[PDB]
């Protein structure tokens, strides 16, 4: 039996930018 | 997607291309995306593509990755939890 | 994230950090988060962070964990089902 | 072949508190 | 949760407790739940609990389960796809 | 490398009932 | 479900029935569905069933597949990334 | 320990058609 566990958390980071039309 | 400062990815044990859940403290949005490595020490948290409709610049977010692991390892595994200042630098 | 009474976590076979689905009977919200151990016997069901936008104190919720398991075990596996009173104590 | 199966259910719990600005 | 006629579960190769995605053709709702075995040949498709906010009696739905499998098996695996009449009987 | 694949599909079934307050 | 041009499926390393996430650049919709093989070289991206409520003809979308893989392979794995022209032909 | 990783991406495809009442 395999459980799904938290491994990574970045807590209360601030979004610095957003691009709808990103290419990558 | 989400561009993350390489320092936060190392701190959180995230790989480029690893599936990531973003939850938005400001608007309650919740989405699944993958991590892209951002310029190290820049404090970048960049929302790319469709996700930009839901998660906006200035929003406080939590970035989460999960792993599937056998019962024995699950009970002993220590998750990497990264607290950050207003400039996205680890504490 | 969700803070759960350690008694309910033991009863339901949940570990700290185990992925949990919360479904809200009151407002129909459905989200994915992880379990945090709450004060034992306090009956705490605490919604932490972005999830608090969707799932509110006073709401009736169902907390669900899934496992990945080989076909053979999946056909025989018995889930841990916990019924609780209005004070979040097992029955 | 791995299936995703129900392992845990807490049925009809009452949310007692919430914190938008939790740290942990 | 979702109560499914045992005949449709056998036809679709679903176990009691197996994770199931419901998608609603009428209202576009999409949720994740688990299968409960319903009275065989009754044609029951029963939405239980929080899901009833999103998926309503009379709605046309698709029920989906996924599996994780190694590359080799993935290329050869035949999914069990069940078409049903207006009375939820296989064709 | 494991892929996530469709294994089960019940196509265009009709919802027969709904209960917000189901116990089970 | 999503019908994809067999050429894009080969280019992206997708199998018929492989789970696919669709994200909509135009309306910010995000959903999970599976790949159906479409007529080769037709440039078809067809949204089938309940998903058609959320993702519409003319919309720019990103189609994403994930894999579960052991830590070692995850650190080295190179994803298949397909760029396409306005007619859904690979570049 | 298994991670979920990006394996496939088709970037900025145009949806060509949709059928609410698809059978398949
Ligand atoms: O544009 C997005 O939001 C996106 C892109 N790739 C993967 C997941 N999400
Ligand atoms: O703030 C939340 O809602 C949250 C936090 N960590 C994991 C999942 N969800
Ligand atoms: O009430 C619901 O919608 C429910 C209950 N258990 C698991 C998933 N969903
Ligand atoms: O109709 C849909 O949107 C659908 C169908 N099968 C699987 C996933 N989604």
């Amino acid at each position: 039996m395999l459980r799904t566990m938290l491994k990574s958390k970045i807590h209360r980071a601030t979004v610095t930018c957003a691009d709808l039309h990103y290419v990558g | 997607x989400v561009t993350i400062d390489a320092d936060l990815m190392d701190a959180a044990d995230l790989l480029e291309g690893e599936q990531v859940t973003i939850v938005d403290i400001d608007n309650g949005a919740r989405l699944v995306t993958y991590a892209i490595t951002g310029e190290r020490g820049s404090g970048v948290i960049g929302i790319n593509g469709a996700a930009a409709h839901l998660v906006h610049p200035g929003d406080l977010v939590i970035l989460i990755a999960y792993a599937t692991m056998d019962d024995a390892r699950a009970r002993t595994y220590q998750p990497r939890i990264v607290f950050v200042d207003a400039y996205n630098k680890p504490i």
